[PDB]
């Protein structure tokens, strides 16, 4: 609560750049997630494969 | 078979305490395991989660 | 409000149950069964042979 | 989080399993790449305990990247299908 503030935004090209991989990789993340959950019973005999 | 009443077997070290085990190993891990599913049930409120 | 906060949640309480009883199972399991309480005051016998 | 969703926010089983495994994807990914960039010289350390080290750490760093990038999925297949059987014992 002390040391962390709200951002003033100015984010570094590189962080910038690394945030926006971030955010792709939790979007494709989350796709896929949905295609397991989609697909809920092969995934569970994988489970048993492993 | 090859020594029979004339000689007796005996442990020491590792071996006798693999005779002499009393496996609470298993058990105090079974018992870690059930005291683990309470907790969680627990906090999520649920049995089956 | 002790009490009242177990009542919402009965799978709390179950599980306070279950808990305090294998505990007890343990503690059954380890303690030494005896006859009565040990008072023979504690004995040194020695022996020699002439 | 699932649970959370699922209870307060109304959410649907399939929207409060994605929605949690996303907001939580973030803290699995960093504290996996802290400790496990961590432990990577243990794979390669030499000198007074190398072979412990290395067995250590080999195993370390297996074991996290299986739980950061394997578990991370499946965890949230698992609490669907438990809440699957939840809303059937219901009925």
């Amino acid at each position: 609560a002390l040391f962390l503030t709200r951002n003033e935004s100015k984010p570094f090209y590189f962080i910038q750049k690394f945030n926006d991989f971030f955010d792709w990789s939790t979007s494709v993340f989350s796709s896929g997630v949905a295609y397991i959950l989609k697909r809920t019973i092969r995934f569970v005999l994988v489970f048993c494969i492993m | 078979q090859s020594l029979g009443d004339e000689y007796s077997i005996a442990w020491s070290g590792s071996a006798y305490q693999e005779v002499s085990s009393k496996g609470a190993g298993a058990y105090a891990f079974v018992l870690g395991m059930i005291f683990v599913f309470l907790i969680l049930a627990a906090q999520y409120e649920r049995w089956l989660m | 409000m002790f009490s009242k906060f177990f009542i919402e949640r009965p799978i709390f309480a179950s599980v306070v149950a279950i808990i305090i009883s294998i505990a007890g199972i343990i503690g059954l399991a380890n303690l030494p069964v005896e006859q009565y309480p040990s008072l023979t005051p504690p004995t040194v016998q020695v022996s020699a042979t002439y | 989080f699932a649970m959370e969703e699922r209870l307060k926010k109304g959410k649907s089983i399939f929207e409060a399993a994605i929605n949690a495994a996303k907001l939580r994807f973030r803290p699995i990914i960093m504290t996996s790449l802290a400790f496990t960039f961590g432990v990577l010289p243990m794979i390669f350390a030499t000198g007074a305990g190398s072979a412990s080290r290395h067995s250590l750490g080999t195993g370390l760093i297996g074991g996290m990247i299986a739980a950061s990038t394997l578990a991370i999925f499946f965890v949230p297949l698992f609490f669907y299908l438990l809440e699957n059987f939840n809303e059937w014992l219901d009925k």
